[PDB]
Formats: C-alpha cells, structure tokens, sequence
C-alpha cells in the first residue's frame, strides 16, 4: 500500500546542517525538497565549496574514465575515507599510466595494421629499385593498382618517352605495384596523365611514405618485428595494472560518489544566514532510524517529523509499494508500469492472485512444468553463484535480487501450474499414448481426469464459462475499486462512472443470458431494464457524453477473458498433436523408432514450446494490465517517485 | 511546515543580528571612550 511519506522539517547551523546532511545521507531514507522561496535564501553555500565539489566530481569522472580505459566497470562497494588531494594522488598516477599504455597500444596496433598491407609491396618495389631510390635524376612513382590492365596505365607511358617511362609491375601479384619511372618533372606530368587514366601512388603514412623506399621497407620490417611483442607486453601491463588498481579505484570512486552526492544534496538545501532549513519526505516504517539519526545532531538541533498530506492533493510527495513478502516478488512487474496517486489503489496483489492461476490453465503440460523446474534450478544455481545475471547475447545485466524475485515468482507460478496441469491431466504432451495415467471414459486405463482437454462437447463450454466468470469478476472488481477510489478521493464523477459502468455491464450480461442465452426471460427482464435505467441515470447524473463506446470497451475487456481459454486449448491441442504424431511414428511405426522418434518429437516439442509459451505467458499479464489497470484508471499523473539519499555502497 | 522553517530560521537570524547590532553599538562606545580619554590626556 501507499506509505505515509511523512515530512521532515529541520533547522540547524550551516556546518551543523552539513553534518546532518552527511548523517541523513548515511541514513539515506528520505527524499529531499527545496522549498527555497518561502522567506529564505537559496543556499548558494560557497563558490569555494562549489569549486571543491567540481574538483571531486572531476575526480569521480576521471575514476570512471580510468575504470573504462582499464576495462573495469562501475562496481559499487564500500567507500575509501581519505582526503581529496590523497584521492587525486591515488587516482591520477594509475590513470596516467593506463592512459599512456592505452595510447601506446593503440599506436602499436595502428602501426601493425598499416604494416600488414605494404610490407611485401614496398620491399618488392625497393628490391626492383635497389639503386634507383633517391638519386637526383628521376622519380619512380609506384602505384598499387589492380590486376593486368597494365597497358591501360601504360598508354600514358607510351605517350611519354620511348626507351624509358618504365611503367610495369615486376612483383606483388595481389596488388600490382606498377612502378612508373620516366623523369622528375616529366614523370610528374606523366603521373598526372596516369591519374587522368586513373592511378594513385603509394603515399603511405608515418615514415613509409615520408622517407626513401629502402629505409621505408626497413622501418616497416622493424615495426612488424616490434609490434607483436610490444602489443603483448602492453596488454599484459594493462591487465596487471587493472588487476592491481581496480579495487582501489572502485573504493575511491565510491567515496567520491558519496561526497559528490553529499555536495549535490547540500546544493538543494535552504540556508538562513548562519542557519539552515531542511525539508524531506520519509516513510513511516523508518521513523525510528530517522529519529535516531536526528538525535545524532549537535544537540539534536531543532527538527520535527511532521505528517504528510491526505488523499487530496499530494503531488510532489512520493509513495511506496509496501507489499508482504509473499507478494513482494511481483513488485518489479508492478513497477514496469507507472505509480499511484498516493490514494490510488495498489493492484499489485492481483498479479500474484490471478496470473499464475491463469498461466497454469494456459500451460497444462507437466513436462513443460518439469522443464520450468529445471530452469528454475539453473537460475537458483546462478543466484547461488551470486554473479550478475549477465548475458552478452541479450546484452542483459540484471541484479541478483531481480533473479531471486524471478525465481520466487517462478516457484509460485509453477505450484499453480502443476496444480492446474494435474487438473488438466497432461504431462509432456501425452505420455498417455504409452501410459494412460489420466483415465478417460473412452479409454479407461487408470485414475480419471477432471477435463480430458481433447474433448470439447462439454469441456469447452464449461471452460469458456469459467474463463468468462473469472474475467467478469475481475471487471467487477476493477469497477468497484474505481468507485471506491472515487469515493475515497471525494470524486463523485469517478464513483458515478464506475457505478454506471457496473450497472450497464450487469444489464448487458443479463440481457445476453436472457435473449441469447438460456430461457426464462421474466425474472431478468426487470434486471435488464434496471441495468439500462442505471446506465441512463448515471449518464444523466454525469452529463459527460460518455457514450456507448465506453460500454462497448468495457464489454470487450470483459470478453477478452476467453482468449486465455483459447490460448490454453490451443497450446494443449498443439502439444497433443505433436505427441500424437511422435507416438504414431514411433510406436505405431513398428515400436523400433521409439527412441529416435521420441527424440525428434521432443526436439520439435521443445522448439514449439519455446516459440509459443513466451507469448502464451505474456498474454495473461498483458490482458491483466489491459483490464484491471484501465478499469481502475492507472494512467493519471503516473505518481511521484521515491528517491532518498543513496549511500550507494 | 514551511512557515515553521521560516519561524525557526527567523529565531536564529534575529538573535544573531541582535548580536551583530550589539557588536556595532559596542564598537561605537569604544570610539567614544577612546576619543574622550585621548582629548583629556592631551589637555
């Protein structure tokens, strides 16, 4: 339920409020409040404090960037209480060492990548040009061109001198190093002519395209021989530096984040000229620790824990879930949506009340339940390993508390799933082709089943009736909660709207079961007339022109409950057809392909279960969020968020 | 309440501003005493 979130007023000195802010950040269980304009200053405390906070924030950003360059991640742990100068001295040394090592490793990798392409070509060009490199007669433009279209480039060389303008490729058969040697200026004009024919000389980077080709190939072979050992040494040094300094950087960044959060929270204070005001909101379940922290002031400097506002107009005040531990695990799926208006109803119990009972009616396969039990054992072993739920495939990093809540929800769902699957009387599709443990009236072999789930002459009508009954009960619960919240918030429009929607739905269901359903339309004729009159009376008392579309939308939300029975029967029919085809082509085909046919049928059934059960389990919670939330509103102002001080640890 | 913050800050700031105006009246009486004894000493 929505907690109190009661207010907390406090008055202190400037430095005493700094101490009390450090206390209330260590006791970080109260969201803050500015309240600056009410006859006080804005607590622009000090530009020296602003500069020290900027220095600590730069230290924290440098610690984050140093963990990033070292490869470490933002792993929260206990802080390191030390001076800011000592923190800078600890941080900047390893940060500078890692930055220099990373720059050297990137430069060595770029040098190796550049040397991997022009090692053999520059060496071949220098080998052909072993005496003609830099003597001041003629340039030799080597162009790394394509395969043997050497006459298309040599057209310009034939336009040049006869027994010279040697434009050919002696070696480097992959990328043909077409050396063209004519002159200096005449070969520059011929290089312009070859570029007009389409050409590009080997203007390499570094010292390769900035020195003579013999020294270029020599430095290329030298860098090629030096790059691998230097890159491996840089990788080993980076790994050793990260493994040696990651814990110190993490503790330093934790203390830096703590002090920076203290500075940013003290920025949101209210100072009173060597006095200071403080305003917060904290839940009722932590009032004792708040009073114990407030007693730890200078002389318990004058504060008060005052009450929060009522159901009317609590806008900036946040709320909380506050569920029991048997129902606490659905709080994540509850918080996937928005928050309530601190007086709006918490429908989080309806999730654990209705979603597993619907999912067990959907998933009646006890082999799928055993696979879910094995997957829950795997998730329980992963949570016992206490690692982060890390999947680089999905790029999903989830907390271990999230995995534990998911495992608890999976166990609570698997209980009702096994219950309704034994009520369905089906296991792994159908092992009943071999071992008919669920007895049928058509095939009496063992103890009976409640619903055979392959029969539909009576089971389908009863299943549709039970699903429609559960859905109409949930719709009536949503309309009743809407009218109750309209009465509790003193909003008679919402209460009259819920009453009129309930009366219209009751009259519509009565008229349906009278005219289109069974006989004896006399006892319910006045009931349908009363439902129509109640809808018309609430329309007249509302006068909001809430037309027939709202009633038809409520009718569709009620009728959506048969989709659960449809999905359960569809999954059951698919699993029964798959198990029947496997049993036929395994046992009825000689009973010798029992193992191979059973394995192929199990692979196909696992693929079909992975393809279908995700959407099948998704549609229950989707229909629940579509029906119960929208019948209760749940899209009005989205609540206010509870954000106390961190003490991130 | 926020008026409660206004009140409990007005308490402190008016007592401290009373101490500041006491300090400046004190300094004015220091000026009076110094000039009186200095002129009597010169005479």
């Amino acid at each position: 339920m929505i907690a109190p979130m009661e207010k907390l007023v406090l008055a202190g000195p400037k430095g005493r409020a700094k101490e009390l802010l450090q206390s209330l950040q260590q006791a970080g269980v109260v969201h803050l409040e500015t309240l600056r304009p009410e006859a006080l200053s804005a607590y622009q405390l000090s530009p020296e404090e602003r500069a020290e906070l900027r220095r600590w924030e730069a230290v924290s950003a440098g610690a984050e960037h140093t963990l990033s360059l070292l490869g470490l991640e933002a792993e929260p742990a206990r802080p390191f209480p030390e001076g800011l100068e000592a923190a800078e001295k600890a941080l900047s040394p390893i940060q500078a060492h890692a930055e220099g090592l990373t720059r050297q490793k990137q430069e060595l990798e770029e040098e190796l990548a550049l040397a991997q392409a022009y090692l053999e070509p520059l060496e071949r060009l220098a080998a052909l040009a072993h005496g003609l490199d830099k003597s001041p007669f003629l340039r030799v433009i080597p162009f790394l061109l394509t395969e043997k279209e050497l006459p298309l480039v040599e057209e310009a060389l034939r336009k040049a001198l006869e027994d010279r303008y040697l434009l050919a490729h002696e070696a480097y058969a992959g990328g043909v190093a077409a050396l063209v040697v004519v002159h200096r200026k005449e070969v520059d004009q011929a290089k312009a002519a070859l570029s007009r024919a389409g050409v590009a000389e080997l203007r390499l980077p570094g010292a390769l395209g900035e020195l003579p080709l013999s020294e270029a190939a020599r430095r290329l072979k030298e860098r090629a021989e030096a790059a691998p050992r230097e890159l491996s040494e840089v990788r080993q040094h980076l790994a050793k530096l990260a493994r040696e300094s990651a814990s110190t950087l993490q503790s330093l960044w934790t203390r830096a984040q703590d002090e920076v959060a203290r500075l940013k929270a003290l920025e949101e204070l209210a100072s009173g000229r060597f006095g200071f005001a403080l305003l917060g909101y904290v839940p009722v379940k932590a009032k004792p620790k708040v009073e114990e922290a407030l007693a730890r002031h200078k002389e318990s400097v004058v504060y008060a824990f005052e009450p929060v506002d009522e159901h009317h107009e609590a806008d900036r005040i946040p709320v909380v879930l506050d569920n029991p531990p048997w129902a606490k695990p659905f709080e994540l799926l509850v918080s996937f949506l928005n928050t309530p208006k601190y007086g709006t109803f918490d429908p989080t119990p309806v999730v654990p009340v209705f979603f597993p009972f619907w999912f067990g009616m959907i998933v009646g396969d006890i082999g799928y339940a055993l696979l879910f039990y094995l997957v829950g054992r795997w998730l329980s072993g992963y949570v016992k390993r206490n690692e982060p739920l890390v999947i680089d495939l999905f790029a999903l990093k989830l907390k271990p508390q999230v995995i534990g809540k998911l495992v608890h929800i999976l166990n609570w769902m698997v209980f009702w799933t096994v219950v309704w699957g034994v009520i369905y009387g089906e296991f792994f599709g159908t092992f009943l082709e071999h071992l008919g443990v669920f007895g049928t009236p058509e095939h009496p072999g063992l103890i009976p089943i409640l619903i055979h789930r392959i029969d539909t002459a009576k089971t389908a009508n009863l299943l549709i009736l039970l699903s429609v009954a559960f859905g109409v009960v949930l719709v009536f619960f949503g309309l009743a909660l809407r009218a109750y919240l309209g009465l509790k918030h003193r909003h008679m429009a919402h209460f009259w709207e819920g009453v009129g929607y309930l009366g219209g739905l009751v009259g519509v269901l009565a008229l349906a079961a009278s005219y289109l359903g069974n006989l004896q339309a006399g006892w319910l004729q006045g009931l349908m007339y009363l439902g129509f009159g109640v809808f018309l009376l609430a329309v007249l008392m509302s006068r909001i022109w809430l037309m027939i579309p709202e009633i038809f939308t409520q009718a569709g939300h009620i009728l959506s409950h048969i989709r659960i029975y449809a999905v359960g029967a569809a999954g059951g029919i698919l699993a029964g057809l798959l198990t029947d085809v496997g049993f036929a082509l395994a046992e009825r085909l000689g009973l010798l392909g029992v193992l191979l046919g059973l394995l192929v049928a199990g692979v196909l059934h696992l693929l079909i279960l992975l393809l279908t059960t995700l959407g099948h389990m998704l549609q229950p919670i989707r229909l629940l969020w579509v029906e119960f939330f929208t019948k209760f509103g749940f899209y009005e102002e989205n609540g206010r968020p509870y954000r106390p001080f961190k003490s991130v640890r | 309440g926020g008026l409660g913050l206004i009140k409990s800050l007005a308490e402190k700031e008016k007592q401290l501003l009373e101490r500041l105006e006491a300090a400046k009246k004190e300094a004015e009486e220091r000026v009076k005493r110094a000039e009186a004894e200095a002129k009597a000493l010169l005479e």
